[PDB]
């Protein structure tokens, strides 16, 4: 017999063919793909398919999943796809069609007495956020992170110190082990940088050695060329990456100079559009290189009427410039340009800049590099119209190619694209579940190895879940132990060799980085241009093969107003 | 309607039956207020506290558990007394007794 | 007053309720957390008032129209629910499609 | 010498033949007995009785209690009687006269340096509540059930995913072994129920020996005769208890089928009355069987004006009915019926119902168990008058039958008994202070293992602990290690004989069920009745001995308005 | 070249000569040497001096400090002086200049890639304070206490149970183990006080063996001779403090008969004053001995328009009085007396009061000790003017005397000044950061053990830490494993060899008290004075060698209403 | 504003005031945490307003009456205790028996 496609995709949620709408931006995806036989559907509930003997089978524990996620609108690098997800041992199992073999066809995903359901019809399933640029100033901003659809934050500090209010640096062995210790508490995976600023490289190895899986330069402790070079140097022998922050100043070089430093190595850089710092007004010049990974923060993505304004005083407060003092003032209109901040969404349109990141309450906000990837993709469609990749009546490539701008570049540029970064059998299960109308926003569900990690919930004493004030609250996958073997704390190769999760006693699960070093830009999923730019040295007019990149501010935007209560 | 109210049956409770009293009378020759609680041994009170302390030996005041009893300088009382129960061993106080009686 | 965290957890949606109520009376279209807030502690009221579960869950739809919110709204609420202490003890109250 | 009655009540709270109200409801207790010896009860206090030498003795810490509740009104299913309370290593060690033995007569509870006090003159105290029904929705619940007096939660599930919002199972080792460990971060003892809905014993095996005390039935996952008997048949064999919500739809058979398939075998029936789900239109039926230990949810107790419009409207949001569908108002009008609501409360009074619970976020509010039942209590003496048991110008037989089933009898449901449940030496000290005008709703102190898990507590700033605001706090029962101590997770016999407390790293106090299926009506505390019981099926009127059972909606309780800011 | 004293304030703080005021009071300290070399002083930040082969070597980790606080203006004891100060291995490791020996002159603090950097310039630094009155009513007042400044807590308790409401008392090895592990959770130093009140000493050598660092001997649990005499032959026998509230009641003898039964022996008196309890009404006369170490609670500090009537009723409510009968009123007229409270103040400017605490929630704030000391330092420079001890147009001694009240003297009383209550190299790195306008009222920076454990933080999505809404959030050092490493659990000697810390499984660093029994209060820093004290038994005026000592009420305080929300 | 946990606890209590003043106004008996919350909250802004101890412990017992709460609510309120900073620092007010 037949159903009608809108009766089909009101039960079960769209399927091949069908469009849907991003939140409420001018975004739209379309099913490429249903792994289901129609007909077959797994669903949940009172005299539904999850049942004994029906689409519940007499397996034992080992032969089906801990876990499927039915239904599910899965968005991800790779495809625009509806399928069931398996999860078994809190890893990936299997992306295909769930059910019982006894009595279905064509199951991959076996389910049993041991199999909890996740009902994800009408849901938009996405990997777990990664940012890597975490300045760890509080431990509030891992619940803000998570509650946003983040799972894994990269970053570095000690709390709110000075130095951790500039940069990235967990600095040195006793204050690594100490925050390889905070960690655990947290319900987020968790990967530790370690200051890179020295000309000594045993001081940075004996940093590898204590945990951290990367080394943050920053002009705040001197970004020269040999502090550069050596960073690079112990990097190349410890499996682990470098983080710049470029020297603003042009004090020791200008930019060509830092290249030159880097000789062709790998490294990842910050704020590449250099609002948030670098090499005064060319730092963006760094994308054409094939060894650089380029990162945004978010302050300036999108370009708005309110960018510049927020930016040149935002900047004035952090290094109490004052605007009477017209070196200062020179200063902080070097490095606040209009003309950089413009290009650098045309630059993410393009491929040419692959990761977005937050900046942490250091010029970034830790819960909006989702909400403004999105925001960026939708001004970029408004502006440019259809990527020249794109096939059909939808925005399925421009998704994908943003998507990958929070979730597997980072993960690759990290080293840890082993363990996350995207929904692939094998990897560890942290999952998004988001409704359509509140994609990028504010998400269903947050999953974290396996189990549920934070999610809104209503009245804990009402007689159903959903009776008002809805907020998000951390759940079981946020408690104690459960948390320990639902996430992730990352090492050097050294540390897991040395014995550091012993020695310190670390409860979680443990993972080790491995590919920092041959990563490049080509890596980069969706993201790998490497155009022929240049910045004026006199107009900060930014130019791919002679032609002006260039964009327009925003005056209002979609995944704003309709949705914060502030 | 008073919530949590109690409907107490009338009546009155008699106090440590069965048991050995004796009065004395006490002054305080002191110039700062003595109070002297119900489960105190008597004969090791302040000895601000003139009375005959032989008779007092092994008692308390007869007096309900946990009221005292005040005397101000100066102050006269002729009070009731009632003897200590179970082993009958005194430890604590001033000292004086430190085992049993 | 020994506040259970239920009770705790009810004073922060009478607070978003005021937010609410202030900037509807500023003329602005309200937004989705506005308009959810505002529904929600006008039902609380109600059931302090001692009205019944059926008068507020059609009371309840009589709070806010379609021109009074942002665009969308209406339809990113298809029903409101609050629980509250009536005279006779907690009940849930479900607002229908609220906003029309 | 003599003091007046009116004047010892005052200082010493109620004696002998004294009544007290409970709360604001007509209800009133009378004391049945003192165990003091009049003029030496114990105060603490400035010139009071528990003093060195005087009501203190000097007996090392092995010889002397570890804590005292002085002077307290007990009211457990045993009797209503006024007493000193002992506890010693977290456990009750006597009910009696406390004070020092060299100066006192009669003591049993010996005081000594080493003897805390907790002063209960004017104080009612209880055992802790032991709720049998939670979906363990979000970790919140523990605190909200503890607040309410409830020391002691069984149920299952794995945070807010579909299955859970469903049912309380908690689906196979890997999530057994997760809430297992995420139960030692809460201040409640917890035992799980596993997914008891399989055909194939080895998968059920499997799920005890993980660590599930219990199994749970339900429809969503097909409660067949066939899942019935396998789940029956497990059970017998290793020592843990069934819980069933039947086939309300009558798919594989009608309630005389279940009961077949039963075979006069153990089981615990949730939400016998059947709003909460059950074969329609007669369930209720159950509660005639020998083996049958029945319980209601919360929110049909008592039969209010408002309970039938907000259970249709609940009903039809939960299964996503509307309205339109004459077919889906069919099936919510064949399960919300007032003929089985108002009988329901009238079950409990004649004590054919035997334990209350909740079915928390899932048709059933986790802070109301007690508030309810004591509601139900109210209506039915206004209703029926004095029960037949009932000797005495008081209520005190309805109170112990009441109080027995929230206490006891979900203890001896649960196989737990031995540990929980009652005021009784060797017991766990976990017990309830109330003061009369807020029994039942908000307590004065919660102790779980003789340490103060929550209190209601003032301004922290403040010169005293009473300054407002006054709201409830988590206290040093509740906190890591000492938390861990005064705290019990209970597992089946072959989970501990497996050592899983050991492979999970499990910090808690363990305790092992036993006796789930030795437990019949016969042994439900003053609730053992087993009425014949009849529903017709095309009126609903519920009949015993072909009399109608029904009772009258109330327009207002008592432990409401007056109580809550909400 | 030259820069003007103002230019270098503003850029480094102040240096030698130049005042500040504290808060919004009429104490003005001057700075009374500064420890950097003029040009070499180093500051963090873009284009700054901590930078690599700058003011940052090339040392490894063991050659660096951890952290260096940056031009701090050091408060303590011993002097008012500017300096660098380092932290290594979560101890002070130097006083002094700070930087890189390679390029930099006279440096004494080595800064390398192993250091994070606290920007102290124009902020005053100061130990963390220590409050040894504190009842553990709840675990809620150790955050309470840690905002205020104070990072160890000594006391006694079990939660909001009637013992703990009036003593500070943790009666006997079962509940002191269980505090013990409780203080794990808490980002507090804590050591516990046992009940002193025994004539057996066994009862009281089986607490200092469970972990107790002191006994409180308190007039509820009966403060008798032979109670006291019995407590401190254990005490002199296990190196451990007593703590007194003596007999009101003046039961057993008058004050003369309690320092008879004491016999020279060292004690540390509770509320010297006697409000907050003691012999009516000359307990005050104790601090003439040289065996006492005397100690005020802070809701009489100081003297206000609002005291007497605050207190009167205070008082009355706490011990159930009622105004209507004239020998309660005869007792709460004995203890509450303008004339003692008066003189307290002067007392304490005369060094002959040597500790200020709080009494937390039991007539004692906890978290307004340094508060309330700053404004009674205040008060007497108002009314008394210049101390005798007092050099220069400042109020530096008095400053030193006051701030020695709540840190160095309460340290040596406990026997913990081997470990905490002072800036002094080998001591733990406790250490508070105030901003001038906020001193002693609001933290800038609290820190433990070398880690920030809690500090003031805006939104947590914002781009900077500073926006609105702001308030104290806890930090890493507040965390799991990183609190445990940071934070110390106080055990006797006892314990400490009973293998008390494997046997609980204590987690937190382990110190051991010592020197409890040899400390006198001529060892009490600034707060030597031994005077020849009298009060009148019929006026109860306070008189030294026959002179009234006395102050006014204030009517408006600093510290007050200029910084509190309500 | 750098708020202390004090006053963060203060803020709650200021909210459940506002929830009686509002119901108060519509004239309902208020009940037992309303009760408390309206007569502590008037006591906090007294302080704020630099009011006396003794003055406040007097000007407390004349905000609600027996007609305004609830049956059985001046029985569970013998007395109510706040804290608040005075012009002379943090100060405790006891009101006794407030309604009467
Ligand atoms: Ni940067
Ligand atoms: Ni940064
Ligand atoms: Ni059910
Ligand atoms: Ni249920
Ligand atoms: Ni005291
Ligand atoms: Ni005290």
């Amino acid at each position: 017999s037949n159903i009608s496609r809108q009766a089909y995709a009101d039960m079960f949620g769209p399927t091949v063919g069908d469009k849907v709408r991003l939140a409420d931006t001018e975004l739209w995806i379309e099913v490429e793909d249903d792994l289901t036989t129609y007909g077959e559907e797994v669903k949940f509930g009172g005299g539904k398919v999850i049942r004994d003997g029906m689409g519940q089978g007499q397996m034992l524990a080992a032969d089906c999943v801990d876990l499927v996620l039915t239904n599910a609108l899965i968005v991800d690098h790779w495809g625009i796809v509806k399928a069931d997800i398996g999860v078994k041992d809190g890893r990936i199992f299997a992306i295909g069609k769930a059910g019982n073999p006894d009595i279905q066809p064509n199951v991959t995903i076996p389910i049993g007495a041991a199999t909890e359901v996740i009902a994800a019809e009408g849901k938009i399933v996405t990997a777990g956020g990664i940012d890597t640029h975490i300045h760890w100033i509080c431990p509030q901003q891992a619940e803000e992170a998570l509650v946003s659809g983040v799972t894994t934050m990269v970053g570095g500090g000690t709390g709110p110190a000075a130095g951790t209010h500039a940069t990235t640096c967990t600095p040195g062995p006793w204050y690594i082990s100490r925050m390889l210790q905070a960690a655990d508490s947290l319900p987020v995976n968790i990967g530790l940088l370690g200051k890179g600023n020295v000309s000594q490289p045993d001081a940075l190895r004996e940093q590898v050695a204590a945990g951290v899986i990367g080394l943050k330069i920053h002009e705040d402790w001197g970004a020269t060329p040999a502090a550069i070079d050596c960073a690079l140097t112990v990097a190349d022998e410890m499996d682990i990456q470098v983080a710049l922050h470029s020297d603003t100043l042009n004090e020791s070089g200008f930019v060509e100079d830092t290249l030159a430093a880097i000789g062709g190595r790998t490294i990842h850089t910050f704020h590449t559009e250099g609002a948030g710092g670098g090499h005064a007004p060319d730092i963006i010049t760094a994308c054409a290189h094939p060894n650089i990974l380029p990162s945004s923060t978010n302050p300036t993505l999108p370009y708005t009427l309110n960018t510049i304004d927020e930016h040149l005083d935002m900047l004035m407060v952090c290094h109490h410039l004052d605007p009477d003092i017209a070196e200062d003032v020179a200063f902080a209109e070097s490095r606040i340009r209009r003309e950089t901040i413009a290009a650098e969404d045309v630059l993410h349109d393009l491929g040419a800049f692959s990761l977005t990141s937050s900046d942490s309450q250091a010029m970034g906000r830790v819960g909006e590099v989702i909400l403004r990837t999105w925001q960026v993709a939708h001004r970029m469609k408004v502006q440019r119209g259809a990527l020249a990749e794109e096939t059909g009546d939808n925005d399925n490539f421009r998704v994908k190619r943003y998507i990958a701008k929070y979730t597997i570049n980072p993960a690759l540029t990290h080293g840890i694209a082993h363990e996350v970064g995207s929904i692939e059998v094998g990897k560890l299960a942290d999952l998004v579940v988001w409704s359509p109308a509140f994609f990028g926003v504010k998400p269903a569900t947050v999953i974290k190895g396996g189990m549920i990690a934070i999610a809104p919930m209503g009245d804990i004493n009402a007689s159903i879940p959903t009776p008002q004030p809805v907020h998000y609250r951390p759940m079981f996958g946020a408690l104690g132990s459960a948390r320990h073997h639902c996430r992730l704390t990352f090492l050097s190769q050294a540390a897991a060799a040395n014995g550091v999760a012993e020695r310190l006693n670390l409860r979680s699960a443990i993972a080790v980085v491995k590919g920092c070093r041959t990563v490049q830009k080509a890596d980069m999923v969706h993201n790998s241009l490497q155009p022929n730019i240049t910045v004026d040295a006199q107009t900060y007019e930014v130019r791919v093969d002679g032609e002006l990149i260039t964009s327009e501010p925003a005056d209002v935007l979609p995944m704003a107003q309709r949705y914060f209560l502030f | 309607m008073i919530p949590g109210e109690y409907h107490v049956k009338p009546g009155q409770i008699a106090l440590n039956t069965g048991r050995a009293t004796c009065r004395v009378v006490v002054e305080n020759h002191g110039d700062r207020p003595i109070q002297v609680g119900s489960h105190y041994h008597f004969a090791e009170v302040n000895p601000a506290l003139k009375f005959d302390r032989q008779q007092a030996a092994g008692y308390r005041l007869n007096i309900p558990a946990g009221t005292a009893v005040r005397f101000e300088p100066g102050q006269k009382r002729e009070v009731e007394l009632v003897a200590f129960a179970g082993h009958r061993a005194v430890f604590g106080f001033r000292g004086e007794v430190m085992g049993p009686l | 007053m020994e506040l259970t965290p239920r009770e705790k957890d009810k004073l922060l949606l009478f607070t978003a309720a005021l937010v609410a109520e202030r900037r509807l009376a500023r003329g602005l279209k309200l937004n989705y957390p506005e308009s959810v807030a505002l529904i929600s502690a006008f039902i609380m009221e109600g059931a302090r008032d001692g009205k019944s579960v059926a008068s507020l869950m059609e009371e309840g739809r009589h709070v806010l129209t379609r021109e009074q919110v942002m665009e969308g709204v209406p339809e990113m609420i298809p029903d409101i629910q609050v629980e509250a202490t009536f005279p006779d003890g907690s009940k849930l109250v479900t607002v229908h499609n609220p906003i029309i």
